[PDB]
RNA sequence: GCCAACGACCAUACCACGCUGAAUACAUCGGUUCUCGUCCGAUCACCGAAAUUAAGCAGCGUCGCGGGCGGUUAGUACUUAGAUGGGGGACCGCUUGGGAACACCGCGUGUUGUUGGCCU
RNA sequence: CGAAUGAUUAGAGGCCUUAGGGUCGAAACGAUCUUAACCUAUUCUCAAACUUUAAAUGGGUAAGAACCUUAACUUUCUUGAUAUGAAGAUCAAGGUUAUGAUAUAAAUGUCCCAGUGGGCCACUUUUGGUAAGCAGAACUGGCGCUGUGGGAUGAACCAAACGUAAUGUUACGUGCCCAAAUUAACAACUCAUGCAGAUACCAUGAAAGGCGUUGGUUGCUUAAAACAGCAGGACGGUGAUCAUGGAAGUCGAAAUCCGCUAAGGAGUGUGUAACAACUCACCUGCCGAAGCAACUAGCCCUUAAAAUGGAUGGCGCUUAAG
RNA sequence: CAAAUAAUAACGGAGGUGUCCCAAGGCCAGCUCAGUGCGGACAGAAACCACACAUAGAGCAAAAGGGCAAAUGCUGACUUG
RNA sequence: UGUCAGAAAAGUUACCAUAGGGAUAACUGGCUUGUGGCGGCCAAGCGUUCAUAGCGACGUCGCUUUUUGAUCCUUCGAUGU
């Protein structure tokens, strides 16, 4: 009857997932993790921003789809339409029961009052840990104000506390920006979607010509 | 660690404690000192050791017979120190106490002995 | 790559134990239902190649054709060596040399397949029924047996093992056949 | 409420190691077990034939025994709070021999090898151990570049 | 009404106190689950040993006066 | 296939590998018990080739196969037969041979002569009395078909011809029929004796005689006539049982640095030099783009 | 420097290709009267000799894959023991010892035993 | 998790002939390939019943006369063709008993000797349960079975275990209750109008704020005269359009380009029906010295609501007695 | 679960048992399995024949787990330990 | 001999009896709160126009046991429901 996580703040156990050992784990209706101009290149969008968990908290899925659609609704409202790619990168696999007591009628005695207890899956959570993104928006340097308020707008909806970070890199590669700039600046990035390719002096070595036959033509 | 302090002894400190609290075990009794005979007669055929300051050497300075002439002291049931503790269940170098004192356990000792 | 190879050469590395022989033809007739069906198509191959075949089993249940586990659909038999070109080109003037283009698998071996059974030379002969067969060409090098003894065994490498495109060049020359791009 | 029964919990006890699967190695049947060696038990799962049962997996005991393909090893295990020495009859690819006295017996080969020649100076033979002495009094020379290379305490900020 | 069953609580407090007991050590282990083809007239290699000094190292010339064994004992 | 089963590829022995090796007979052949320490079992290897016969005689020891006795085909030239040296018949000489080989060395051939009246029966050597018996063999196959009337039987009867205890069974021996068994001695007799490869060539002459300079050839060249052969190996069964020693050659001494050609392998200076020139002249061929 | 039979350890040995190869060898190879086995002399069994750049253990080559060892990650993560330490909690600091792992980069790419031979 | 098995998120490069049909074409292969399959180099995030790797704390064993090397005897069982094995029984030869620390005396029997076989609490790890002064376990320490000192009070917390006395010295405390500092000892912090706050466990209180005060981090303006303020303009190239509550300097708003100089905004507005003005920018002033924001975490405040009258233990404390 | 020896609880979680087997036991020999690719008239998404790749991804009365490749899998040989 | 260390075994009592039990329910008291409600943050939006005159989605953090479960601690030589 969807409880809310008002009262879940001792949380202990080993995460049973949703697996070939408790099937009947339900269809989510909380989806999607990524949203924005998703099919944007490396070089479009350079700063990333994240959302960073200081606590160690128990993030709930509906805590999730709610911060999402405010950071959402910010961002293509202020700094354009498809100017951001959003990265939610907490997917919620954990299994909160709950012992249900069908206790219609008010007569019954059979099902459970203290014996016994195997639950019903209800809940999805996600663990959170110090130091560990919630989400990132990757868009340009031109926006990053507006960046921030759409971030600070979902803080309040998650529970913890959380640090808005600009981070140094250069998008979501794992790039000081001016380690991209250089290692760009002659062969060794060769691109892709969200990601760039790396250094690579290994194997064997058709494709070093290959970049050397598409360095001078 | 939490039970105990320990530190490193001057040569003052191996004295005052046999000198003032220096007891001696004699066939599992426990016997003063007041003379060099109850040290001579059970520590000089076979080991070498026949004065006070014998047992203040080999004790001191670690010799061979260390192992004689440390279990042939009782242990040596010390006073409550003058002034007190520091606080018993911290180390020494939190706030003081257990553990390893160091050079410390002279002072303490001028407490105690 | 460009790894140096350094190629010495004291022989120009012709083929001369590299023949491009004949292993075996493989001779498969495909009935479809048990019965005496089988036994009336089984006697058909001792006509054509003296050895008595064998009876293979259908593997599987299929509901669709009516084969189930072991119901001896089909009968097969295998010649290797100088008879099968008795068998081969006895049935490949019947396919008028010229064959087609793929019919020639990668592994070298090719194969093709003719109905009416009687045009090997045998007559009509009512009491058996005409049949359609099965022709398959296993095709192969000396030293092909080096994967094939027990003791000490070992692989055949990439030259030797011959492509699609030297059984081609091994039938534009013997039957003169021609390879019908289609 | 289970242990009970034989090779419960042994899913990873009488496990193989990572591609060592297979065929086993032809020296473990080679190896000659006289009567009174000191032998440990780690159990073969790829050979279900004479396995010890799992308590005695880890342990160690000494060879009381040898016949045809096995060794009676007597083992102790503490059984709660008394220690029985148990005999257990276990297959000779469930059995090792243990290292644990031939670097023993390597220093009764060197408390007469060097009380031999200390027929000749006479003292200290030293034949002893000693454990971890307090270093020494020693001169620590820097020349060596002289110092500061001074640290700091300093990494916090990201 | 189906109150505490199971529990190692105490239970070794009760057995460190007539302690952990290891078992004894022996001169003479009992031969016994023993390979009997092993013991049964190595019960006889005691009992064929009527002197082992006197008539003995009489044994030590009496076999080199054929000069041993030291050959054929090789294969 | 790429890169995720390579991680969890666990290869077969080495031998598993190179076929030498059955490792399901290893194991059971060279099992020796527990309760008889370290005493070794020196089983009897006969492996054929195409022109050679090696018979030998090894025990388990874990550092190693410890080779006691080798016998070769290659040196039956040295006692008169010079052509077909992977008969059935030129094996009963390297069973024979590897037999007396051993005992004289053991000192075990005053006693156990053996089978000098050969005939093709069965022959299991009763133990010489004031002691126990004779030196013990295995005959170890390999993966040789053990089927009726292989040379690799042809060894097993020229040894214990010799004198060696070989445990047998006649089942296998060429010229014991399956319906039934039903001994015969004479067959093997022949084959022995090398009368049915003397009497192919006794049936050549009439159905084909060009074929002569085809299979038999080289008896045609070193004048081997068919009816020789008979007393070619007879004269050959007292020849072996008069010089068996073991054929020791010395060079002295020239095995190690021989003498040009170590055969380096591209010390990694020159391969990181190797990848200076192959990648500088590389790009200045991508200057003659321009 | 090598060749073979039998091995031990069981990828530093594997996999993909590429290129050499003196000599003994090992092969492929020829045949089906015999022994033997197949639907088939392909395999196996047996007789035994007319051509070599495939096996084979390699000689190797590869800014090769894997695997192996080192370095670095990192005194990091975790953890023993301590406190009338912190904080509303979650959890975090310090004391006292112990101390990883992926990856990442670099390095090498079977070692050897017995017994018979060869000598480029 | 760029290793397997299970999941799972996104793109990127493509074998292709799987197309879901296309697209310029009747299908076209005459071209863009459209997308989705499939393949390959990557990627986000993870597992009680997954794992290449792999601690800490653990479990076992060893660390010598019951020993170490010999010599040659016994054996049917024992093996070997060995009455050399392998066990055993004897003589030979071996400095200094082969880490450390300890020894409450340890060893072994018998009465199978009595009581017991409801436990309970705590750190740490744990399972069920929304939770529980709840249910169930592992570990060691405790109460039961135990006084005494401290926490006002109290089974268990902290300290310490206890013959009967004298003396001296000790963690909790030192404004009064009440033994001992209103410390000839300090630096700060904090003003609480209906519980300021006041010692662990522990007797609850959050999220989010404060131009309350205290410290701190980042960026701009600045000794070109800013900051503030008294002193100027802010209309318009035009209801371009968006638009009729309606946009004439303005809800919304695809859109977006122009005044002037010392210096004026197609301009945010309750709605000034629509208009006007007006004024928080710009910049000439006087001023002539620091100003501006954003951020952080100390205390206090706020958030903060119960029933007999009332509880830092009580009194009472505010350059403290917090 | 269970906290890296073993032990370890709850009406904790996920299942299984009360049988089947003259071979599905014993042993030798031969053999390689999942799947995948290129092929071969009828014949297709699959029938069969045949080649190449296949680290077990199959199979083993096994519920789950371990284990296993000239086997413990598949096929024959005699068999009754 | 499946209650599997192994009696040979159907109910009902509101007409009831006895020994006990707070080792055990029924109500009070205690802890607990999933359920209800009462607050505070963020602001999608509603309100002609206007995010907060009055509201207020998705989230979020608390307070409240009394209903109501859960619990079995005190009482069964009796606490009048």
């Amino acid at each position: 009857g969807r409880r809310p996580a008002r009262c879940y703040r001792y949380c202990k156990n080993k995460p049973y997932p949703k697996s070939r050992f408790c099937r009947g784990v339900p269809d989510p209706k909380i989806r999607i993790f990524d949203l924005g101009r998703k099919k944007a290149t490396v070089e479009d969008f350079p700063l990333c921003v994240h959302l960073v968990s200081d606590e160690y908290e128990q993030l709930s899925s509906e805590a999730l789809e709610a911060g999402r659609i405010c950071c959402n609704k910010y961002l293509v409202k202020y700094c354009g339409k498809d100017q951001f790619h959003i990265r939610m990168r907490l997917h919620p696999f954990h299994v909160i029961r709950i012992n249900k007591m069908l206790s219609c009628a008010g007569a019954d005695r059979l099902q459970t009052g203290m014996r016994g207890a195997f639950g019903k899956p209800q809940g999805t959570v996600a663990r959170v840990r110090i130091g560990q993104p919630i989400m990132s928006v990757r868009s340009s340097d031109r926006y990053k104000a507006q960046v921030i308020e759409a971030l600070r707008r979902a803080k309040f909806k998650f529970p913890g506390r959380q640090k808005i970070y600009v981070s140094k890199k250069w998008g979501f590669t794992k790039y000081e920006r001016e380690r991209y700039e250089e290692l760009r600046d002659d062969n060794r990035l060769e691109p892709d979607g969200c990601n760039v390719k790396y250094r690579p002096e290994h194997g064997p070595i058709a494709a070093w010509e290959k970049a050397q036959r598409d360095v001078y033509a | 660690e939490p039970y105990i302090t320990w530190g490193y002894p001057n040569l003052k400190s191996v004295r005052e404690l046999i000198y003032k609290r220096g007891f001696v075990k004699h066939n599992r009794q426990r016997v003063p000192i007041t003379d060099n005979f109850v040290i001579e007669r059970k520590l000089r055929q076979a080991h070498q050791i026949q004065c006070v300051e014998d047992l203040v050497h080999e004790i001191f300075t670690v010799g061979p017979n260390f192992k004689y002439a440390s279990n042939f002291l009782w242990p040596f049931k010390l006073n409550t120190p003058t002034g007190g503790w520091r606080k018993k269940a911290n180390h020494y170098v939190n706030g003081g106490d257990f553990g390893n004192r160091e050079d410390q356990i002279n002072r303490l000792l001028r407490k105690m002995v | 790559m460009a790894a140096v190879t350094k190629k010495i050469k004291r022989d120009p590395a012709k083929n001369p134990m590299r023949d491009l022989h004949i292993r075996k033809l493989c001779l498969n007739i495909c009935v479809g239902e048990s019965g005496d069906r089988l036994t009336r198509a089984a006697k058909v191959l001792e006509q054509l190649t003296g050895q008595q075949p064998v009876f293979s089993k259908a593997r599987y249940t299929v509901r669709s054709f009516g084969i189930r586990r072991n119901e001896k659909i089909a009968v097969h038999c295998t010649v290797r060596g100088a008879k099968a070109e008795e068998i081969l080109e006895r049935g490949l003037k019947v396919r008028e040399y010229e064959l087609r283009r793929e019919n020639f698998s990668s592994t070298g071996n090719f194969g093709f397949g003719i109905q009416e059974h009687i045009d090997l030379g045998i007559k009509y002969d009512p009491s058996i029924g005409i049949y359609g067969l099965d022709f398959y060409v296993v095709l192969g090098r000396p030293g092909y047996n080096v994967n094939h003894r027990k003791r000490k065994s070992g692989t055949v490498g990439f030259q030797h093992r011959l492509t699609k495109e030297d059984a081609m060049k091994w039938f534009q020359q013997k039957y003169d056949g021609i390879i019908l791009n289609t | 409420t289970n242990s009970k029964g034989y090779r419960r919990g042994t899913r990873d006890m009488f496990s193989r190691p990572f591609r060592k699967h297979g065929v086993i190695p032809l020296s473990t049947y080679m190896r000659v077990f006289k009567i009174g060696d000191i032998v440990d038990i780690k159990g073969h799962g790829a050979v279900q034939k004479g396995l010890p049962y799992k308590a005695y997996h880890g342990k160690t005991g000494r060879i009381f025994n040898v016949t045809q393909h096995a060794v009676g090893v007597i083992v102790n295990k503490r059984v709660r709070g008394k220690i029985l020495a148990k005999r257990v009859n276990v297959r000779i690819e469930h059995i090792h021999h243990s290292k644990c006295r031939e670097d023993f017996l390597r220093r009764v080969k060197e408390n007469e090898r060097l009380l031999k020649e200390a027929k000749e100076k006479g003292q200290w033979v030293s034949l002893k151990r000693q454990p971890e002495q307090p270093k020494k009094a020693h001169f620590v020379k820097k020349l060596e570049e002289p110092i500061a290379l001074a640290p700091i305490p300093y990494e916090f900020i990201a | 009404a189906k109150s505490k069953n199971h529990t190692n609580h105490n239970q070794n407090k009760k057995a460190h106190r007539n302690g952990i007991k290891r078992p004894l050590r022996k001169r003479h282990e009992s031969t016994l689950g023993m390979d009997v083809k092993f013991l049964i007239n190595q019960r006889y290699a005691r009992k064929g040993n009527l002197s082992r000094e006197e008539s003995v190292k009489r044994y030590n010339e009496r076999i080199a006066s054929q000069k041993g064994k030291p050959k054929p004992v090789t294969l | 296939k790429n890169k995720q089963y390579f991680k969890r590829y666990q290869v077969k022995f080495r031998r598993r590998r190179e076929g030498k090796t059955d490792y399901y007979a290893r194991k059971r052949l060279t099992f020796q018990d527990k309760n008889k320490y370290n005493t070794p079992k020196y089983r009897l290897i006969v492996r054929l080739s195409n022109k050679d016969i090696t018979v030998q005689i090894a025990y388990a020891r874990i550092e190693g196969d410890r080779v006691v006795c080798a016998a070769y085909s290659h040196e039956l030239p040295k006692y008169g037969i010079q052509v077909g040296l992977t008969n059935y018949a030129a094996a009963y000489c390297t069973g024979l041979l590897v037999a007396r080989r051993v005992l004289n060395k053991l000192g075990l051939d005053s006693l156990y002569a053996g089978c000098t009246e050969v005939t093709g029966e069965e022959f299991n050597v009763e133990p010489v009395d004031d002691g126990p018996g004779a030196f013990r063999c295995f005959l170890d196959v390999g993966l040789a078909r053990t089927t009726t009337g292989a040379r690799v039987f042809g060894a097993m009867k020229g040894a214990v011809d010799g004198g060696l205890n070989i445990p047998h069974s006649v089942k296998r021996f060429p010229g014991y029929s399956a319906e039934t068994k039903s001994f015969n001695a004479d067959v093997h007799r022949a084959h022995i004796f090398g009368q049915h490869v003397a009497d192919y060539m006794r049936s050549l002459e009439e159905e084909d005689e060009e074929s002569f300079k085809r299979q038999f050839s080289r008896y045609i060249k070193l004048g081997i006539r068919a009816d020789d052969l008979e007393d070619i190996y007879k004269k050959a069964h007292q020849a072996i049982r008069n010089d068996p020693t073991h054929k020791v050659t010395a060079k002295k001494s020239s095995a190690v640095t021989k003498k040009r050609w170590n055969a380096k392998k591209l010390t990694n200076e020159q391969r990181k030099t190797k990848i200076a020139a192959h990648k500088a002249a590389y790009v200045a061929k991508l200057q003659s783009e321009t």
